RNA sequence: CCGGCGCGCG
C-alpha cells in the first residue's frame, strides 16, 4: 500500500525558452560544478525510429 | 395566508373541445418567473400525456381507401373521423373499445363501448352517418401515450393545445418582484387548472431523481438488506470485509487527525490506505508525529 | 482541537438506529384538493383512513441531515452481528459520522429476551435489552459531544431505565458545553394512554431542552385537549388546522425554552416564542404508496429542516421572519423526503415485491372474449339501433 | 457537422459499404457463408447497422458535385450514419462546392484499396486544403449567416449623439469571465459599454492617437485616457494598470478564437 | 489525428512519397495480421499512431475509440 | 496564443484576413478548429 | 387541389423570417413537427406496373 | 398462512401447548413496514410449512394488551418458545428473513 | 430506472472546481428541458455571498490613493471583489479588515461573520510598504444570481461559473432513448454536487406552490 | 442492358 511505503537547473532557463516554442521531451536540465548538462527525467523507451528529444 | 400566493383569473369554455383558463402567480422574486414561465410551457407543450383511439379494425374491407355501400363517408373519411375522437384516461395499456351499431342513422362518438377507465368527452363528435340498415363492428384501440404515434391510426396524444405566459414588475424595487401569468388551451379531456397541476407534478418528477442517492452507492427496495446477505455470506467460509467498505469511524483515532481526514474526502480505509505520506503531510495540523500515530495505529489493526 | 471543528456545525443525534421502526400514528387532517382526488381516485392510492406517524428513530434523523449537506453523528450502540454491521454500513455511506457508535459483541442488534409470565394476562417482562438500548454513560463519546453545537435526541431512550440514564448523562454534558438540546418528542406507542405518567417519565428532559417539536396530536395530548375536529371528510375547513393560541402552550413553557414548533405534517408548522408566534402552511399532496403510508420519512424531514437552519443561524432563533423562512424550509424537505420514499419503495403488486408507479396505474387490455369491448363472431352481435 | 465529417444516409451507405459489411458478418462468426451475409443485409436485422457503423469508422468517402469547375469540386469526408435519406454536409465547405441548399444533389465514393484510402485520407480532406490554389485566399470563410452574427457581435458600443440625449457636459470588471456571466443573468446587454481589466501587454487595436486627456496628480500617479483604453501610470513606482473599454462581444470573440486555440492544444 | 498528420508531414520533404510509405507500411500490416484488422482497428490509422509514437508521444493505438455510454447491445446512436 | 485584440468591428474582409494570417502562424490544423468555433459562434449570434 | 371552384396548390402555415442556428443556411428550410403529425403536407402518390387487392406489398 | 387473531386467542394459545415455535406479528393497517413485514412473514410461512406457526395480532384493537407486552412500536414480532423454560424474543423493525432463520435454528 | 451518477471530477485549484454528470434513461424530448430549466437555475437561483460595500476609516481624505498602500482605492475595491466566500447567512453582516502595517493583506486578514468562511486565503487585497493601520469596514450579502463615504462593490453573485448540457440519443428499431449530460464550473465555494442538488431543490420549490391549497 | 423524341433539376 503506499500509505505503509546535480541540482535542478533555474525554472526560468526553460521557461524563457519555453514561451519562445522550444519543446524538451522528456529530458530536464541540470547544473554542476562543471557546468549545465542535460539529462533524462524519465526513461526514454527505444522506439523505431529516432525519438525527438528537443525542438 | 401564503405569501406568493395563485389563483385562476379567467376561464372560459368557449365549446366542448377547447377549453381556456389563466392563472397568476405574484409575487416572484427577479428571475424566478422567467424559469417558471418556460420550464412551465415546455412541461405542458411536451410532457402532459392524452389518451386516443390508435387501431381500427373493419371486416368486408378490401382497403382503407375504399368506399362501403349504404355509408356516405369512405373508410378513409372514417378513419380520419375516428382519429379526432377526444377521450380521458388516468392509466396505461393498450385498451380496446367497440362500435356496433345497426343503421340507418348517424353514428357519434357516445356509441363506442368504453372499457370502465376510458370516458368520452364530447358526445357529439362524428363518425360516420348510416342511410341504410347495415351492419357495422368496427374495433378500437385505446392507450395513453406521449407526443404522437386493422388500420393504424395516427393519434396526436398531447392535450394541451396551446400556452402562453407573461411576466410583469410588481412595483417598486424593493426587491424587484414580478407578476406571472400563464394562459392554457386544453381539448377538453382535462381542464386548464388539471394541465397546470400536472405539468407541475410532472417537472417535479424530473428534477427530483437528482436528489436520490448517486448510482453506485449502496450495495448491490430496502438498500440495507443486499448487504446484510453479503454479510450473511462473508460469515460462512470466513473472508472478513473488504478495506473499501470499512470506515475511518471504526478505527480509534484522534478526533483532531479523524476531522483533518474527513475535511480531506477520507472516508474507507480503502482511501486510507491508497493515500501517501507526503499527501497528508501537506495538509495541516498533520505532523510527523500524526502520521508515526497513525501508522502505529493502522498496524494494530 | 476547536480550530478544527469546521462548518456547518456538528450535530449529534442520540438514540438508535432502527430499520423502518414506527413509534405510532394518530389520526390526522391534510389539505388536499379533493376535487383531485375524486378525478384521480383510480389512478391515486390514498389510505381509507389518514393516520400520521410523528418520525422515526435517532438514525432516520441522522442519515436525513446529512443528506441536506448538514453535518451529523449519530451516538449509540449497534451490535457485531450482520444487521448490525450492516446497519453500521449504511450510516455509514449516508456520510453519518459513526464515531460515537459504540458496537457491542455481547449484545444482540434489534433483539431482546423477554421473560412472558403465564400463570395471568401475559406480560412480557424485558430481561436482557437490544443492542441498541445498552448504552453506558462510560460508552458516551465526549470529544463529539465538545464538536457538536446542537444535541438531538426523543422519547424512545427514555422507555429503558439505563437508556434513559445514559440519555440524562448526554444531556447534561452537552448542556454543560454549551450545546442547543433539540428534544423531538416522538411519543411510543405505549406512552399514548396514562398522560400522567408520560409527563412523569418526560418532566425532567422537558426542561433540559432549549428546542422542541411536538405534533399537532401530541401537543393536543399533552394539554389535556380532546380534538373536536373531524377526521377523513372531504374539506379543508379552518377547524381542522387552528393555531393554538400561546396561552394554549403556557403550562408547557419553561424558563430555558426558546423555541416550540407544533407541526402538521407538511400541512402547517406552528412556531411559538416568548414574543412572537405563527403558522407556515405547506402542501402535503404528494404521492403515498401502501408501503409509505405512514408518512415518517415527512417527518424525518421537516425535523432535519428545523436543526438544519437552526444551525446554520443559531443567533436568529428568535427572528420572526427566520423562523417562517425555517418553518418553509423544514416543510420543503418533508415533502422531498417524502416524494423519494414513495419512489424508491414502490407499490405492493426476503421476499418484498414492489411495482412501480407506472406498473399501478396500468390497466388491463379488457380484451376479454365475454366483453362487451371485442368483436364476438357473427352469432352473437347485440347491434344497438341508431 | 465538423469540418471533416458528412452524413450518410442509410441506405447508401448499406449499399456503398456492402462487402466490408458482410466481412463483418462473416467475421464474428454472426453468418455462415456469403449468401447468408447477403439474406440478413437484404432483411435489414438489427445487426447489420452495428456492423456497418463499426466499419465506417475510418473509411473516407469521396463527394462530388456535378459541374467539378476546380479541384475543391471534389472532396473527401468521415461518414457518419445519420437519419433519413439526405446526405449532410458541411456548411463551410458550400464554397468550395459552389453548392446551396435549394434541389442539388452529390455522387459518393467509396475508396476500396489501401492506397487509395490513404490518398484520400492524406490529400484530399478539407482540412488540409484551406487555401484556394488560384491566388491562395481562404476557401471555408465564414459566410452570410455566420458573417452576420460576427458582425453584429464585434459591432461596437452606440457612440455620441447615438448613445446620450443630451452633451455630458459603466460596470467595471476584474475578468472577462466575470463580464460574460454578468451578460448571462441579463446584467448588461450585448453592446452595452463596461470597463475591463488587462493583465497582458497593449494588444488592443486602436488608432495610433494621444491621450485625450492626461490626469495627472500631485502624488505622483496620473492617469492616461485614450479613446478606448485607460492606463495608470506612476512616478514612485514601475505599476502599470491598462483598462480596456469594450462590450460583451468583443470579449466573447476574444475569447473564443482563444479557447479555440487554447483546447486544441490541451488535446493534442 | 489531423494535428498528427499534419505533424508527421513536417518532416516530409515530398507528401506524395509520405502518403506511398504510409499505404506501403498499412498494406504490410494488413498482410501480416489480416484478421485484426478492417473493424474497430484500421490499418492506416495504425500506421499513422505508430508513426507518431515513434516519435515518443503516447497516443491510442490506431485511434480507436468507443462510447462508454452505449445502454447495452444493439443500441444505436443517433446522430 | 498571442493574438491581436480586435476592438473595432469583423467584416467579410476582415475575418478573410484574419483566417490568412492565422494559417500561416498557426497552420492548418489549428485554423481548421479555430473554423469550426468561429462558425458556431457566428451561427448562435444571427 | 380545389377548393370552393378554386385552384389549392398549398397550404397557409404560421411562418417566421429569421436565421435558426444555421439550419435554414442559404435556401435551407426549418419546420415544425405540427406539420407532419398534422398531416399538413401529406400527398397520395400512385404507380403502375405492368397479387392480392388491398394487399401491403414490400 | 397468517391469521389475525384476537387478545383473548392469544391468552389461550400461549398458556396452552404446542410442539412448534409460535411467532407473533403486532402490527396496524396504517403502517407500510408493517406491510413488508407481512410479506416477509408470508415467504417465511411459504418456508416453513408446518414447523412453525405465524400469527397476527392487530395493535390498534388491542392496544392494551400491546402495552402489556411492552411493544414500543411497529413493527414488531414475539418468538415465543414452545419450550416454557426458555425466554422469547421481541424484534423491533423490519428485520431480515435471515435473522428470523438464525433465531428460530439457534434460541428457539 | 431514472438514475444519476457523476462521470467526471476535478479541482484545478482552491477556486476552480469542475464536475460532469449523467442521467438516463430518458425519454424523448425530456433531456432537454430538464437540461433548460437545471442550466438556468444554476447560472441564477444558486445563493452566492459576496463583499457588496466597502467603508475606509482612518481618515483617507477621501482620495484616489492612502499613504503607505501600494494600490490605489479602486484597486483596493477591485481586489475585494474578486474574493471568494461562503456562508449561511440571513440577511447582512459585517467583516472588518486590520492589518498593523508592513507586509502583504490578503483574504485570511478578514475578521468574518460567524457562518462566513473564505475558499482562498491567498488572495491578494492590498500591499503596505509603510507602517500605518489600515481600517476597512466590509458588508457582506447573500443572494441569488437573478436580484456616508462608502464606496459600493458592484458584486455578481455566481457560485457556478459556467453549466451546459448535452444529449445522447440511442435507439434500436422502435423504442428509443437518450442521456442528459450536466456540466457545472463552480468557483470552489461550492461543489458541482452540491451545485446539482441545489439546483434541483431550488427548481422543485419553484414548482411546489402550484399545488398549494388553501383552508375553507 | 439499343438508340431516337419530349419534359424537367442543379
Ligand atoms: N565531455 C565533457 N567533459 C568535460 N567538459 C565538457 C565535455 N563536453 C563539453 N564540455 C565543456 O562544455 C562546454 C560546451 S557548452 C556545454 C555546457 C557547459 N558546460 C555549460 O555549463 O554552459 C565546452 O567549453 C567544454 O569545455
Ligand atoms: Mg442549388
Amino acid at each position: 500500500f503506499p500509505l505503509f511505503q546535480l541540482e535542478s537547473a533555474d525554472p526560468d532557463f526553460y521557461k524563457i525558452g519555453y514561451v519562445r516554442r522550444v519543446r524538451a521531451y522528456g529530458v530536464e536540465f541540470k547544473e554542476g560544478p562543471d557546468g549545465f548538462g542535460i539529462y533524462a527525467s524519465k526513461d526514454i523507451e527505444p522506439r523505431r525510429r529516432a525519438r525527438v528529444i528537443m525542438e | 395566508t401564503r405569501t406568493l400566493q395563485w389563483k385562476c383569473v379567467e376561464s372560459r369554455r368557449d365549446s366542448k373541445r377547447l377549453y381556456y383558463g389563466r392563472f397568476i402567480l405574484s409575487p416572484l422574486m427577479k428571475g424566478q418567473a422567467d424559469t417558471i414561465g418556460i420550464a412551465m410551457r415546455r412541461a405542458l407543450l411536451g410532457e402532459i400525456e392524452g389518451t386516443c383511439i390508435t387501431r381500427a379494425k373493419f371486416e368486408n374491407i378490401p382497403h382503407d381507401y375504399s368506399n362501403i355501400v349504404g355509408i356516405q363517408e369512405s373508410v378513409h373519411e372514417i378513419l380520419m373521423n375516428l382519429n379526432e375522437i377526444v377521450l380521458k384516461s388516468n392509466l396505461y395499456g393498450t385498451r380496446n373499445a367497440l362500435i356496433c351499431v345497426q343503421g340507418p342513422g348517424y353514428i357519434t362518438a357516445r356509441d363506442i363501448i368504453l372499457p370502465p377507465s376510458v370516458e368520452i368527452v364530447d358526445n357529439t363528435q362524428h363518425i360516420a352517418t348510416l342511410t341504410e340498415p347495415i351492419n357495422l363492428c368496427i374495433g378500437l384501440k385505446i392507450e395513453r401515450n406521449r407526443g404522437y404515434s386493422s388500420y393504424p391510426i395516427d393519434a396526436v396524444f398531447m392535450p394541451v393545445q396551446n400556452a402562453n405566459h407573461s411576466i410583469h414588475s410588481y412595483g417598486n424595487g424593493n426587491e424587484k418582484q414580478e407578476i406571472l401569468f400563464i394562459e392554457i388551451w386544453t381539448n377538453g379531456s382535462l381542464t386548464p387548472k388539471e394541465a397546470l397541476h400536472e405539468a407541475s407534478r410532472n417537472l417535479i418528477n424530473l428534477f427530483i431523481p437528482f436528489l436520490h442517492v448517486e448510482e453506485e452507492t449502496f450495495y448491490l427496495t430496502l438498500p440495507l438488506f443486499p448487504f446484510h446477505n453479503k454479510l450473511v455470506n462473508l460469515r460462512q467460509k470466513k473472508k472478513e470485509l473488504a478495506f473499501q467498505y470499512i470506515f475511518i469511524d471504526q478505527l480509534e483515532l484522534p478526533p483532531r487527525i479523524y476531522n483533518c481526514l474527513k475535511k480531506s474526502n477520507i472516508h474507507t480505509l480503502l482511501d486510507l490506505l491508497n493515500n501517501s505520506q507526503e499527501d497528508l503531510i501537506k495538509m495541516e495540523h498533520f505532523h510527523i508525529e500524526d502520521v508515526k500515530k497513525l501508522l502505529d495505529i493502522l498496524e494494530k489493526k | 482541537i476547536s480550530h478544527t471543528y469546521g462548518w456547518p456545525p456538528l450535530v449529534c443525534c442520540f438514540g438508535s438506529a432502527q430499520h423502518a421502526f414506527v413509534p405510532s400514528g394518530r389520526p390526522a387532517n391534510r389539505l388536499l384538493d379533493y376535487e383531485r382526488q375524486e378525478r384521480m381516485k383510480d389512478a391515486v392510492w390514498a389510505p381509507e383512513k389518514y393516520i400520521r406517524a410523528p418520525g422515526g428513530c435517532a438514525g432516520g434523523v441522522a442519515i436525513a441531515l446529512a443528506s441536506l449537506g448538514g453535518k451529523a453523528a449519530f451516538m449509540g450502540k449497534l451490535g457485531d452481528d450482520d444487521f448490525g454491521q450492516a446497519m453500521l454500513y449504511y450510516l455509514n455511506v449516508c456520510q453519518v459520522q459513526t464515531r460515537s457508535v459504540k458496537i457491542d459483541s455481547k449484545r444482540v442488534t434489534a433483539c431482546s429476551t423477554m421473560k412472558i409470565s403465564k400463570r395471568g394476562r401475559l406480560k412480557s417482562t424485558c430481561v436482557k435489552p437490544c443492542a441498541e438500548d445498552s448504552l453506558s454513560k462510560s460508552e458516551i463519546n465526549v470529544d463529539v459531544l465538545k464538536e457538536a453545537k446542537m444535541f438531538y435526541f426523543t422519547t424512545h431512550s427514555l422507555l429503558d431505565k439505563k437508556m434513559m440514564s445514559t440519555t440524562l448523562q448526554a444531556i447534561k454534558i452537552s448542556k454543560q458545553l454549551g450545546n442547543v438540546i433539540f428534544y423531538d418528542l416522538n411519543l411510543p406507542l405505549p406512552l399514548w394512554q396514562s398522560l400522567e405518567e408520560t409527563k412523569s417519565l418526560i418532566q425532567e428532559v422537558w426542561d433540559l431542552a432549549d428546542v422542541i417539536e411536538v405534533t399537532k396530536q401530541e401537543l393536543e395530548f399533552l394539554c389535556g385537549i380532546e380534538p373536536t375536529e373531524e377526521f377523513d371528510t372531504k374539506n379543508n375547513d379552518s377547524s381542522k388546522f387552528v393555531h393554538y393560541e400561546p396561552e394554549t402552550v403556557e403550562p408547557l413553557w419553561h424558563e430555558n425554552l426558546k423555541i416550540l414548533f407544533v407541526t402538521n405534517g407538511t400541512s402547517k408548522i406552528h412556531y411559538y416564542t416568548k414574543e412572537h408566534n405563527g403558522a407556515v402552511l405547506g402542501m402535503e399532496d404528494v404521492p403515498i404508496t401502501p408501503f409509505t403510508r405512514d408518512m415518517s420519512a415527512s417527518g424525518d424531514g421537516i425535523v432535519a429542516g428545523l436543526i438544519r437552519m437552526l444551525t446554520v443561524q443559531p443567533d436568529l432563533m428568535n427572528d420572526k421572519g427566520y423562523l417562517e423562512r425555517t418553518a418553509r424550509y423544514a416543510i420543503e424537505c418533508g415533502v422531498v423526503d417524502q416524494w423519494l420514499l414513495a419512489q424508491t419503495r414502490g407499490y405492493p403488486p426476503n421476499g418484498i415485491r414492489s411495482i412501480t408507479e407506472r406498473e399501478y396505474r396500468t390497466s388491463k387490455p379488457y380484451d376479454e372474449p365475454d366483453g362487451p369491448y371485442v368483436m364476438k363472431p357473427v352469432e352473437e352481435r347485440e347491434y344497438r339501433k341508431l | 457537422l465538423s469540418l471533416h465529417r458528412c452524413g450518410l444516409p442509410r441506405e447508401i451507405a448499406i449499399e456503398l459499404f456492402q462487402t466490408f459489411v458482410i466481412r463483418g458478418l462473416i467475421r464474428q462468426h454472426l453468418a455462415s457463408n456469403i449468401g447468408v451475409a447477403k439474406s440478413q443485409i437484404r432483411e435489414k436485422k438489427p445487426i447489420v447497422w452495428e456492423i456497418l457503423q463499426e466499419v465506417m469508422q475510418g473509411h473516407p468517402v469521396l463527394l462530388n458535385r456535378a459541374p467539378t469547375l476546380h479541384r475543391l469540386g471534389i472532396q473527401s469526408f468521415q461518414p457518419i450514419l445519420v437519419e433519413g435519406r439526405t446526405i449532410c454536409l458541411h456548411p463551410l465547405v458550400c464554397k468550395g462546392f459552389n453548392a446551396d441548399f435549394d434541389g442539388d444533389q452529390m455522387a459518393v465514393h467509396v475508396p476500396l484499396s489501401l492506397e487509395a484510402q490513404a490518398e484520400a485520407r492524406l490529400l484530399m480532406f478539407s482540412h488540409m486544403n484551406l487555401l484556394s490554389p488560384a491566388i491562395g485566399d481562404p476557401i471555408s470563410v465564414p459566410t452570410q449567416d455566420m458573417l452576420i452574427g460576427l458582425y453584429v457581435l464585434t459591432s461596437g458600443t452606440r457612440r455620441g449623439i447615438c448613445a446620450n440625449r443630451y452633451n455630458p457636459c459603466e460596470p467595471f470588471f476584474c475578468n472577462s469571465y466575470d463580464a460574460i456571466g454578468a451578460y448571462r443573468q441579463k446584467r448588461i446587454n450585448l453592446d452595452s459599454p463596461l470597463w475591463l481589466r488587462w493583465q497582458l501587454d497593449q494588444r488592443v487595436i486602436a488608432s495610433k492617437e494621444v491621450p485625450i486627456e492626461v490626469h495627472y496628480e500631485s502624488f505622483g500617479n496620473y492617469h492616461e485616457i485614450y479613446a478606448h483604453y485607460l492606463i495608470v501610470r506612476s512616478v514612485k513606482k514601475e505599476t502599470l494598470y491598462i483598462y480596456i473599454r469594450t462590450t460583451v462581444g468583443h470579449i466573447s470573440f476574444y475569447r473564443e478564437i482563444e479557447e479555440a486555440i487554447q483546447g486544441f492544444s490541451q488535446a493534442c | 489525428m489531423t494535428m498528427d498528420i499534419e505533424r508527421l508531414l513536417l518532416s516530409e520533404d515530398n507528401r506524395f512519397e509520405f502518403v506511398n510509405s504510409v499505404a506501403a507500411e498499412a498494406t504490410e500490416y494488413v498482410e501480416k495480421n489480416r484478421d485484426e484488422y478492417g473493424g474497430t482497428k484500421k490499418a492506416i490509422f495504425h500506421v499513422l499512431s505508430n508513426r507518431v509514437n515513434d516519435l515518443g508521444f503516447d497516443r491510442p493505438e490506431a485511434y480507436a475509440e468507443s462510447d462508454p455510454y452505449k445502454p447495452g447491445p444493439g443500441y444505436l446512436k443517433e446522430y | 496564443a498571442n493574438l491581436v485584440f480586435h476592438n473595432k468591428v469583423i467584416d467579410g474582409t476582415a475575418i478573410k484576413r484574419l483566417i490568412s494570417r492565422l494559417i500561416d502562424h498557426f497552420g492548418m490544423a489549428y485554423t481548421s478548429h479555430i473554423l469550426d468555433q468561429v462558425k458556431t459562434l457566428g451561427f448562435q449570434q444571427a | 387541389a380545389t377548393v370552393g371552384g378554386e385552384l389549392a396548390l398549398g397550404k397557409n402555415v404560421l411562418v417566421a423570417y429569421m436565421p435558426w442556428e444555421g439550419y435554414n443556411f442559404e435556401d435551407a428550410v426549418l419546420i415544425s413537427e405540427c406539420l407532419v403529425y398534422g398531416d399538413i403536407y401529406t400527398s397520395f402518390h400512385i404507380r403502375k406496373y405492368e397479387v392480392m387487392l388491398g394487399s401491403w406489398v414490400e | 398462512l397468517v391469521r389475525k387473531l384476537s387478545a383473548q386467542e392469544l391468552q389461550d394459545l400461549v398458556k396452552g401447548e404446542r410442539k412448534v415455535p409460535l411467532i407473533v406479528d403486532f402490527y396496524a393497517t396504517w403502517c407500510g413496514p408493517c406491510i413488508l413485514m407481512a410479506q416477509e412473514l408470508e415467504m417465511l410461512a411459504v418456508e416453513y410449512e408446518s414447523n412453525a406457526m405465524i400469527v397476527k395480532v392487530d395493535t390498534d384493537d388491542e392496544y392494551e394488551f400491546a402495552r402489556d407486552m411492552q411493544v414500543r412500536g411497529l413493527p414488531t414480532l414475539f418468538f415465543i418458545s414452545p419450550d416454557p423454560s426458555k425466554d422469547a424474543i421481541r424484534t423491533e423493525g423490519l428485520i431480515p428473513l435471515q435473522m428470523m432463520r438464525d433465531i428460530i435454528d439457534n434460541d428457539m
